[PDB]
């Protein structure tokens, strides 16, 4: 897949993705907050279209995601993110896609996600994430 | 805690 | 060491 | 003075000062790194104008500040800030300005200025820096 | 803030 | 259980735990580096005995950490850790226990597992990592 | 003079120093805080004797310093430390020895001394301090 | 990098 790294900023107001509940996760992009003011980051396209959008607006500052899980699995020969659940410290959002395959999560106690880097070719092939106090 | 990061900062050096 | 900024990064997941 | 806060980066490419011989810094501006690319930080000026600039372009990322200093006096009743030189691992920047006054310094063992805040009324009253690994 | 340093925390894993 | 925090420090020389195939992970106990000398934790012993001991050195500070994966699942009606592994830049320590349960991991691309918290009663119930540069 | 590096902790709790009106300061030494417990650094003693002892106790972890500042300047022949003071959020200690020299001032707006580092010949040569949040 | 944990240090002030 094509790599992108957003890289770190101060915070994260709001997530967009996109998904098909046979397959996996396709779009992924972040609004994320710079020093106070919104920065809008690129948007990271599948190759493919037919999903169905989502948007995550987080009450940002006092709104923070504090829990990430979701489902790694194969989709027609390769390992993919399947599934995506974004849980703050209001509500959870998920899950989104098919929960199916290997689980994965993050828990946060203390500090915060400010940043994504991945790769995604037809489906989101793998995430990291970037963590600060 | 809030969703903001943090970071060290020194100073001010100047008019208090 | 270099002059850029580093932070903590945990993953990836999926494709190894 | 103009309060002014331009936030924490991910490094420092290029930064923009002005001062007068006589008085003190004027106008100060800062080019920072930002995940990899420029980022154009907001020209914090001076209400008055009679300032030589001053161009300060970093060899980023090799080229880093180690140790900033400079004196802080009065000028027409107020503390500001007369003098600033910047020491980077290549070659020392400065000093730029009026050396009287109290001095200060800052050394840097171990870390990187990833940003300014201050404030700038005729000449820049204060100014304090943010710190990052 | 409080005179103590923090630090990140991730977790847990295990008994909820 | 009985929890237990270490604390944050400035690297991990020796990790040393038990576990019995048929049941969970029992004692947990690390030596930290604490600014560059030893620093013996806390030995946190599961109230019952009868688990194989594991003593993992690492040859600090070039080798360390980079991934930690393991399985909880359902011992006598709660939820325990049943199964770690640990990933370092020089090898593969485990796993040791039982595979079996819910995977989890936490592979980290840059930075530092420098202390560790959870809980044990009859097995490890739980447990929490601190991360730092 | 023999060179001294105390690492980096969790706080302060207490500050040890000595010194001379005619000189500068002689011992230090830190009472740091370690994840809670009192974690005693080793006493860095001067050479010679003749130094008036202070004892900085700080209401940890509500009390913490937010300034250190001091002078540093020549003693037969040599720079060092000639005097400091420590300002918490609740009062100020100091100074203590001989304001005589180049001033130096650290003010933090956010952040926390966590460890000192530097060398002691007859009096404090030198110093640095380990900064986190 | 290596294992060992790193920590923003400023200084150091007196004899260079
Ligand atoms: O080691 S392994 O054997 O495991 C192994 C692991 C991984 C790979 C793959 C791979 N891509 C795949 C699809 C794919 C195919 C079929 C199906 S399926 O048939 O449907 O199942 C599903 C998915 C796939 C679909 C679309 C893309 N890949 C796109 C892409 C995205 C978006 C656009 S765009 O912009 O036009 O929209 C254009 C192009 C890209 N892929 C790269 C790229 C790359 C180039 C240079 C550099 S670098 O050198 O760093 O510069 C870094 C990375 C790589 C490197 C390896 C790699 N892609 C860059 C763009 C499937 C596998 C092969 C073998
Ligand atoms: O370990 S092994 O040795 O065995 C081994 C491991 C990995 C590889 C692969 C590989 N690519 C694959 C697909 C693929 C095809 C079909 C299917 S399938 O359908 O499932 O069959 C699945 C997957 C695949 C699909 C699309 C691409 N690769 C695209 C790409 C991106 C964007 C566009 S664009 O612009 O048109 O959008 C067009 C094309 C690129 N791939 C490179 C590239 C590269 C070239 C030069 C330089 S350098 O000269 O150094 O700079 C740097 C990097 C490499 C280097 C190795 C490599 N690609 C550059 C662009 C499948 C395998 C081969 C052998
Ligand atoms: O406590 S004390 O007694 O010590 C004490 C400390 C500080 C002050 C001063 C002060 N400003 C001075 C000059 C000045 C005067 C004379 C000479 S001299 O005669 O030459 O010597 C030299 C310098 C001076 C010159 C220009 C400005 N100040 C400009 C300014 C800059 C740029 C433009 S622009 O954009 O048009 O270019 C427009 C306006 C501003 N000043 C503020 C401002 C402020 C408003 C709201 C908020 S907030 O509530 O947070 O919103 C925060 C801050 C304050 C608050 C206090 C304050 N300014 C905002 C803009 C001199 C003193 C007074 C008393
Ligand atoms: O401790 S005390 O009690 O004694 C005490 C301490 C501080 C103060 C001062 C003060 N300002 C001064 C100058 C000044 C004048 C002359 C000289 S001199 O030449 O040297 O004499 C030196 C310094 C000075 C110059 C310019 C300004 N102040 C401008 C300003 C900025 C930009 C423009 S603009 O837009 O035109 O560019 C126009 C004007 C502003 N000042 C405020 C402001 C404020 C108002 C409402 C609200 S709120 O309603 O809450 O929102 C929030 C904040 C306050 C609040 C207190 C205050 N300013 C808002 C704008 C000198 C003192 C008074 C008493
Ligand atoms: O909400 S839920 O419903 O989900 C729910 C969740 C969790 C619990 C349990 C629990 N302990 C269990 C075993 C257990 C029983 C049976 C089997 S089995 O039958 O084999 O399956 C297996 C395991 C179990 C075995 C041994 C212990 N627990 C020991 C212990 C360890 C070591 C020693 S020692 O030192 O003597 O060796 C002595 C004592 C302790 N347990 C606590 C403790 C505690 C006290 C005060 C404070 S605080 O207030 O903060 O101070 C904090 C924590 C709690 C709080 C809740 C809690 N323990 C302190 C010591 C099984 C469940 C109940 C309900
Ligand atoms: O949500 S609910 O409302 O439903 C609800 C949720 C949780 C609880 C439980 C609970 N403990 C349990 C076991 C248990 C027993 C048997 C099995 S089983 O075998 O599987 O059946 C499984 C699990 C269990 C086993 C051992 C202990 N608990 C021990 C303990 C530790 C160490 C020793 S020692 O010293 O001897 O080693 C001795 C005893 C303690 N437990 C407390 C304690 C506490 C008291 C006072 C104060 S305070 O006054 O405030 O300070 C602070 C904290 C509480 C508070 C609530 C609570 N324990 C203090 C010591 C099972 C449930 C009840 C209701
Ligand atoms: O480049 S320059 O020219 O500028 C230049 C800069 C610095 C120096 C000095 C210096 N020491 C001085 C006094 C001194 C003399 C006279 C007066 S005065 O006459 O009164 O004015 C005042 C002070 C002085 C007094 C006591 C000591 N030094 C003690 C000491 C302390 C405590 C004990 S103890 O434990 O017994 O109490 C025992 C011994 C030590 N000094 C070292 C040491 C060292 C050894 C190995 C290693 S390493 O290789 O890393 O291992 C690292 C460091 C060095 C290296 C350079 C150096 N000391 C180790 C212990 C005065 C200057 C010379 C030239
Ligand atoms: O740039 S130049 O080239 O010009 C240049 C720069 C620096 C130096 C100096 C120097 N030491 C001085 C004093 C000094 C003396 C008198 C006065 S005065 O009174 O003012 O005159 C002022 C200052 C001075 C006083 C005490 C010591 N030095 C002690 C010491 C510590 C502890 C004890 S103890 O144990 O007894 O307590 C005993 C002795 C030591 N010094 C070393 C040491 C060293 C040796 C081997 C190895 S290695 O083999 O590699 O391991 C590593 C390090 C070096 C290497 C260079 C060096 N010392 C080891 C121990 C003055 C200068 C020379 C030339």
């Amino acid at each position: 897949g094509k790599a992108f790294d957003d890289g770190a900023f101060t915070g994260i107001r709001e997530i967009n993705l996109s998904y098909n509940k046979e397959t996996a996760i396709g779009d992924f992009q972040v609004v994320y907050d710079l020093n106070g003011s919104p920065y809008v980051g690129q948007n990271h396209k599948s190759f493919i279209t037919g999903f169905t959008p989502v948007k995550i607006s987080l009450d940002f500052p006092s709104e923070y995601i504090m829990e990430v899980s979701g489902y790694t699995g194969n989709v027609s020969g390769y390992v993919v993110v399947r599934s995506l659940t974004f849980k703050t410290n209001k509500k959870t959002y998920g899950p989104y896609g098919v929960t199916s395959g290997t689980p994965f999560n993050l828990p946060i106690e203390n500090g915060l996600i400010v940043g994504f880097k991945g790769s995604i070719g037809y489906w989101l092939d793998y995430f990291s994430m970037y963590l600060s106090l | 805690q809030s969703g903001i990061s943090q970071t060290v900062i020194v100073g001010p050096w100047g008019a208090k």
